């Protein structure tokens, strides 16, 4: 799952089967990591117009 | 793939299915790839 973004800690209650929960635009929003089975948030790197 | 979804909800309604909502979480996916057209339930006997 290649992608660029800032990872944080997540309170999203991923049930045991859930691993890589998405959002509206079918891009990954929160992923459960391998080797740890811990849940992380994916919010995109800060952007905006100049 | 033969998938199994499950849920165990505490009920007390005597005969029919309960009136309400209950989601069935997936339990295990079986990578079997066989031909299935029939199924049968397994029960037990009672000798006293
Ligand atoms: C290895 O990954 C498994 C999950 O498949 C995890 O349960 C285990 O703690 C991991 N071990 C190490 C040493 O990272
Ligand atoms: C499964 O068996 C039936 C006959 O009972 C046959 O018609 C069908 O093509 C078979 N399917 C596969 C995937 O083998």
């Amino acid at each position: 799952l290649t992608g660029t973004g800032v990872l944080t800690e997540s309170n999203k209650k991923f049930l045991p089967f859930q691993q890589f929960g998405r959002d509206i635009a079918d891009t990954t929003d929160a992923v459960r990591d391998p080797q740890t089975l811990e849940i992380l948030d994916i919010t995109p790197c800060s952007f905006g117009g100049v | 793939y033969f998938k199994i979804y499950s849920k165990h909800t505490p009920i007390n309604l005597v005969r029919d299915l309960p009136q309400g909502f209950s989601a069935l979480e997936p339990l295990v996916d079986l990578p079997i790839g066989i031909n299935i057209t029939r199924f049968q339930t397994l029960l037990a006997l009672h000798r006293s």
